[PDB]
């Protein structure tokens, strides 16, 4: 109610996030970016107690990976990491938020990464990014439910057709 | 039901390429498939809908109106076959070389369809006249073809209308071209 | 060191409107060159296939830059008439 608007004032980097010790190279900072809606990186504005900003990332972090609300973060995830003047996301961009965010959530996530670098040089189009999630939901250690004449993209077909032989 | 036959009517005038071939589309499918309770009214606006569009200026529509017309004449009472062919024989005579194309084409597509006697007099009646020694070589050329078309799919009939069309067709061996001399001996 | 003397020549030259062969008339950028939505995004699908497309008219555009014309209006800008697609 009070003391707590001058915050964004005295605040308006680590330095930021000083309350729980936090990193820039961390889950939470773009967790606390999706709570506050913000457009891209670093991008603050005007529009929006410390042991309640200290005790916030246990209960979100628990709330979050619940499933519906996890969805929507990862479809925010796509417009909060991508320049304004590009539709398509850079490949090494991609990869380290990949890397962040699906963090064992991902069966195939080690072999995936290491995909479309020597074979696939080029940007991630948006569609690939909404259906990686429903694919590893539906995958299985076989991947023999796996239909070639589905709704996938080129992507992730000839993707699961490299990793084929392999297991 | 007629709701259908309206919207599809009203679509076929759409000024836009994509809608003008799907709706097309549609009526040539439903037409090829058992048609069910078409009105006479109905019959008359798609005939003159299909006639309409036979003078497009897009090919596609125009090729795609030719094919339909085939699947069509299967089931229409016999004044509207009259008076397509009639269309058919007065647009040959016009003297856009597109027009000409696409009712020979279209001619061609109705003779084969049909297996019936009255159109085959009419349209001989049309083409005795079509083939007498004029200065247009292309009309006598497409008349020529057709009639020989028409002769190889059916000779049946046309028992009275024969003496005619010899009358018609000695004159054209002595014809400067040779390829009306070789396309008339074939229709002999 | 030898005489050489012509007697005919015959040649082929193709004609087209100078209004719009040097520059399409959407997009002010060379017609050889990417259109104003393939340069911002260059590593994507769609960056390889910004070709050339002409019409009855002989009206020389960019094949995105028309689409995106047909997709509200019906006709070709510089003419004012029913565009159909000739060649690409
Ligand atoms: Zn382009
Ligand atoms: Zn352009
Ligand atoms: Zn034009």
């Amino acid at each position: 109610r009070k003391k707590l608007e001058q915050l964004y004032n005295r605040y308006k980097i680590q330095q930021f996030c000083d309350d729980l010790a936090l990193d820039p190279a961390s889950i939470s900072v773009l967790i606390i970016a999706w709570k506050f809606r913000a457009a891209t990186q670093c991008e603050f504005s005007k529009q929006e107690s410390i042991e309640k900003l200290k005790a916030q990332i246990p209960k979100m972090e628990q709330e979050l990976k619940e499933p519906g609300r996890f969805k929507d973060f990862y479809q925010f995830t796509f417009n909060f990491a991508k320049n304004p003047g590009q539709k398509g996301l850079d490949l090494e961009m991609a990869i380290a938020y990949w890397n962040l965010v699906l963090n064992g959530r991902f069966k195939f996530l080690d072999l995936w990464n290491k995909f479309l670098l020597e074979h696939h040089k080029r940007s991630i189009p948006k569609d690939t990014w909404n259906l990686l999630l429903d694919f590893s939901t539906m995958i299985a250690d076989d991947m023999s439910n796996y239909d070639e004449e589905g709704a996938w993209p080129v992507l992730i077909d000839d993707f699961v057709e490299f990793a084929r032989p392999q297991i | 039901a007629s709701y259908h036959i309206s919207n599809l009517l009203e679509k076929m005038t759409s000024s836009d390429k994509d809608f003008r071939f799907m709706a097309t589309n549609d009526l040539m499918t439903e037409l090829q498939k058992d048609s069910i309770k078409l009105d006479d009214d109905s019959e008359r606006k798609v005939v003159k809908m299909i006639l309409k569009l036979l003078e497009d200026k897009n090919g596609e529509v125009q090729n795609l109106a030719v094919k339909c017309l085939g699947p069509l004449v299967s089931k229409v009472k016999e004044y509207q076959v009259e008076t397509i062919v009639d269309t058919l024989c007065t647009n040959m005579l016009s003297d856009k070389e597109q027009l000409r194309d696409i009712s020979s084409i279209g001619l061609k597509t109705v003779i084969g369809e049909l297996p019936a006697a009255n159109v085959c007099k009419k349209i001989t009646g049309r083409l005795t006249s079509a083939i007498a020694k004029q200065e247009d070589v292309s009309v006598q050329l497409e008349a020529l073809d057709i009639m020989a078309d028409m002769l190889s799919r059916q000779g049946g009939l046309l028992v009275n209308f024969h003496p005619s069309i010899l009358t018609c067709l000695l004159p054209q061996l002595t014809s400067p071209r040779l390829a009306v001399r070789k396309r008339t001996i074939i229709a002999l | 060191k030898k005489r050489f003397e012509v007697k005919k020549w015959n040649a082929v030259a193709l004609w087209a409107w100078d209004i719009v062969v040097d520059n399409c008339a959407i997009c002010r950028n060379h017609i050889m060159d990417l259109c104003i939505e393939c340069q911002a995004n260059q590593a994507s699908a769609t960056s390889e296939e910004c070709t050339v497309a002409w019409g009855v008219c002989n009206h020389a555009f960019h094949f995105h830059c028309i689409s995106r014309w047909l997709k509200t209006r019906q006709v070709c800008p510089l003419d004012n008439r029913e565009w159909e697609f000739q060649k690409y």
